[PDB]
């Protein structure tokens, strides 16, 4: 309905996803391990899908969030399998 | 040459329906008591109108001028009053009581004699006197006849006032342009028989004999302006009370459907035999006054039927129909309809191509008799090609793709002489029916050999080809008709449905490109107008009518800086998985 | 939410929301800075001002609004300079009478006569002079400005020789510059030159008086029929902080038309060349017309296009035009017809993401005019779908453009978030694509499946089945055809788009398939439809080409 639009990455310049990074980036390993709760607590309460879908652009700040700070990796291989 | 009668007969080949031409003609073979001729022509005449009560009528007064003779007469009477020609109209049932009349002396027979005019006159109660409301003339001359009745004994005058009264219990209960007049002489009649014993008679006939009146009175507006007045007398048959091909009062038409419609309630109550015998009988009436109105037979014969069993009843009136509007395109299909359904074909495509001859002979008698009337002559062109795609197609589908195909050769010979509309038809069909894109495509080309200077026609079909997605076909018939095209606004519009085709499937480039030549020669286009045009959706201008009128509080921070949903839609790495996964682990 | 926000006696925060939702919405920004200011707090009357201008950076009147502001507090060339710099660049020609005084009110100022001197007093006439070369001479009603400036030389005592002589020398190219363009003074300010004339020379005025004679009548003229396009052309925007009322600003998307018509007029007239200027010089006075043209109907996307589609239609820079539509489109954030204008100067130079950002961003901003208009007055379903479908509509050009510069992949993913959606689109959506994938891509299979699939949410639709039916009959779907038949009649409520359903198969029957086919199914037709009328119903089955020629040939009196 009214959630954030995103931002408009230069392309020119950079990558989305040297920009995802970029943004987790600065956020200290607290906040980091605080979000992924509040992703963990949402997602037990299916409305979840719906936000993943208008912003495929969450899900890898959330793949990155994962992987990065220790989650898997021979698992991962397992969402697109 | 001045042989009117060699001239008239030509004339009368050229124009059938034309009935005052044969009148022309009986107003000639008479003054030379050519009694050989007359009978042939009104025979002629009588195949194709064999339901118009006056020709018949006009037929009898050419007998009643000469005493009689039941050699004559009688075998005319036998065609128009049988069975299969129910010509129930009172203006000849009247003509046929004359002859019951002389032929039937009262004197000379006796009892059985004079007890025969009765059947007469009481047929003609029971099939068309009783029905008929405006039937003052009869009831008179058949009450007059009960009237001058002089008993000769005790049973005759006994009888007498057994008829008399019958005759009245029964016209008093039918709409009657008398059923007033008529009730001051019954009431009156009643108690010169019973001065004691007949004011009760008056006291059981009042309920329905007022009813009688209202109704119609109802009748009575229903039948406002009902002109009722052809001629009976082959001598008042002026130009000008006989109509004219094909023609019919609109209006008049209309007056008589209303009448038919309230005739539909049953207001009478009547039987269902009775009631369907009533209907009948102002159908035929109908029939006759607006005789060549389509409508009234395609009515008629779509009841005549609706009711009844004789699956040969719908087409034998229609035939009939189609016999007074050889050109009529409704009762062609109306015919070759009830055809199809008792799988006669053949007589399928000859109804159909009876339709198209009188069309094309319409045309060549338009054509070269004043081809200085476009306005009338392209009409005729497209109700030509207008049935000839309705008949392509009836061949395409009960016959086979073959004949569909040989109906369209047909007309390709016929040159300039139809319209655009048949390469159009037989396009589709080959296109989506048969899915023979490559002939499809040939049909409209081919039609360019008498039409690629036709705005109207290179439109349509360039629509098709840019619809179908005909890519290089619709770009070169485009750059083959910008010099071809005429009227300026067909060829504003040629540019517009191409330069859209281009924004469609082609790319900025070869839009700019067209657009460059379009405003060149098209300086006065509007380019915001224009703009708004290259970009329509199922053919609306959605670009004017709206809007250029005039013409988890926290993850949603994340959301807030991450980029646009547009630089990893392009293959969302993971799925609905990324449920069924992270909530348990 | 935004709007729907929790918010004390935070007028701060609560203008602010608002402004977030309604960008636009200029006066919203004057209502923060007339409060922002009542507690004089400088660092956030900037940070706004700004915000505003980033925006709208041609709007005259806004840069005025600042100026007339910081003339409130002696003056400082410190806050003054980067401000006049930054609205009088060369990348933005704000070209405006009552700003130009907002500048010459400074170069006035902050270079005194007295003080200064020759070069002192030379370089306020510099300043007045750029307004005459850039503005003045095209300003029709710039009656002010002169007054101000030939008031500005009269007052010129002559200190000495060469003084009192380069006075006249300006004070008639003055009088002669103005006395051509057709302006609201040209009357007044003769009288005035005639007399003057005779405060100098004798044997000359009626000399110099009449080289003048000439374009001065030319002048009243043309300046005539100007004063009658001028018509009821209105221009009153605020000026100062303090005159923002909110009635003389243009809300959100508002325009009055018959002002814009007024415009353009103006404009067409000023296109006929009557001066018959040069060529440079022409350009010149139709740009300064556009740039007042646009500040005064600035959310009237047809300004914006007819001036952006201008700019170009003469130079080369393949950036003008996209520039221009640029700034455009930020006063109507929703205009389709920027969306489009855009998402073409970016396909021309190659830019292909420009382009889906582009569209995407007008899409946005419709979703939103949208849920506000829902969740702000459901009641009103008029509206409320008139908006579904520009959505809709400008989903459809999307998915259309995305089909041809990607393909069908993106055209496709297109449609899914469509299809999710859900009922928030109307209809045409799952028509424009069924067609993508019939014919163009000519995909019958997944076509019919397009259709079939806006069922779900459109299956009581009478309008939508008709549509859909329209195509199987056409493309003769022989089963399918039959098949949302059936599955319709008892969902349409609409007595008329039912009969029409039936009336249609009917004809496809006569045509596919057989009589008896009919007759059955026309049965039911007139079970249902008792009131109908066999004779016409006859004459549509058959209709060819779309068209009734029974009736129009024959049963004409229908």
């Amino acid at each position: 309905p009214w959630l954030p639009v995103g931002v408009d990455v230069n392309i020119n310049m950079t990558t989305p996803a040297m920009c995802i990074s970029s943004e987790l980036g600065k956020l200290q390993k607290d906040q980091q391990m605080a979000l992924l709760k509040v992703i963990q607590h949402f997602c037990k309460d299916e409305t979840f899908v719906a936000l993943l879908e208008e912003a495929p652009q969450l899900s890898y700040a959330i793949a990155e969030l994962l992987l990065s700070n220790g989650v898997c990796s021979v698992d991962q291989l397992t969402q697109l399998a | 040459e001045s042989d009117v009668i060699g001239k008239l007969n030509d004339m009368i080949e050229e124009q059938p329906t034309d009935i005052f031409l044969y009148v022309k003609l009986l107003k000639h073979h008479v003054s030379l008591k050519q009694w050989k001729q007359v009978y042939e022509t009104f025979d002629k005449l009588h195949d194709r109108f064999p339901l118009m009560a006056n020709i018949w009528c006009m037929r009898l007064s050419l007998e009643f001028d000469k005493e009689l003779d039941a050699a004559v007469i009688e075998p005319v009477l036998a065609r128009c009053l049988s069975k299969e020609l129910g010509n129930n109209d009172l203006s000849l049932w009247l003509s046929y009581i004359t002859y019951v009349r002389k032929k039937n002396d009262i004197i000379t027979g006796g009892e059985e004699a004079r007890n025969i005019v009765i059947q007469a006159f009481q047929v003609v109660v029971d099939k068309c006197a009783i029905f008929e409301p405006k039937s003052i003339q009869f009831w008179n001359e058949y009450l007059h006849f009960l009237e001058h009745w002089k008993p000769v004994n005790k049973f005759e005058e006994q009888q007498r006032v057994q008829y008399i009264r019958k005759l009245y219990k029964t016209l008093l209960c039918q709409p009657m342009d008398c059923l007033e007049s008529m009730w001051q002489r019954y009431t009156q009649w009643e108690q010169d028989v019973n001065q004691l014993t007949a004011r009760r008679h008056i006291g059981e006939l009042s309920a329905q004999y007022m009813n009688a009146r209202s109704l119609y009175q109802d009748w009575l507006n229903i039948t406002k302006g009902l002109k009722r007045n052809l001629p009976i007398t082959l001598n008042q048959a002026t130009e000008s009370n006989l109509p004219k091909p094909n023609e019919y009062d609109v209006q008049q038409l209309l007056i008589w459907l209303e009448w038919i419609r309230w005739e539909s309630d049953n207001k009478l109550e009547l039987s269902d035999d009775l009631h369907k015998a009533r209907m009948t009988y102002v159908y035929m009436q109908a029939a006759q006054h607006v005789c060549f109105a389509p409508e009234i037979w395609f009515n008629m014969a779509n009841y005549q039927g609706e009711k009844n069993t004789d699956s040969t009843v719908i087409t034998k009136y229609l035939k009939l129909g189609q016999q007074c509007i050889p050109n009529s395109a409704v009762l062609a299909f109306s015919l070759s309809e009830q055809y199809e359904l008792n799988t006669k074909i053949p007589e399928i495509e000859t109804t159909i191509l009876s339709c198209i001859d009188r069309i094309h002979l319409d045309l060549a008698a338009l054509m070269e008799d004043d081809p200085t009337n476009e306005s009338a002559i392209n009409q005729l062109k497209s109700k030509l090609t207008y049935v000839y795609c309705v008949y392509m197609n009836t061949m395409k589908r009960i016959q086979g793709l073959a004949a569909s195909r040989k109906i369209f050769g047909k007309c390709r010979r016929l040159k300039k002489l139809v319209t655009p509309d048949i390469y159009l038809e037989n396009a589709y069909i080959e296109y989506h029916i048969s899915k023979d894109t490559k002939t499809a495509c040939k049909v409209l080309e081919l039609g360019l050999k008498y039409f690629a200077t036709d705005g109207e026609y290179i439109n349509k079909y360039l629509d098709f080809l840019i619809y179908v997605n005909e890519e290089s076909q619709v770009k070169s018939l485009f750059e083959s008709s910008i010099d071809k095209i005429s009227d300026s606004h067909l060829l504003k519009m040629i540019f517009q449905k191409v330069i859209f085709f281009e924004s469609k499937v082609g790319s900025l480039n070869s839009v700019r490109t067209l657009e460059k030549r379009f405003f060149e020669k098209f300086p006065e286009v509007n380019k915001l107008e224009e703009f708004t045009n290259k970009y329509k959706v199922l053919d609306v201008n959605y670009l004017q009518r709206l809007e250029l009128d005039y013409m988890p509080p926290e993850i949603v921070e994340l959301l807030k800086v991450l980029p646009k949903r547009q630089y990893f839609k392009v293959t969302i790495f993971e799925a609905h998985a990324f449920s069924e996964f992270l909530s348990d682990k």
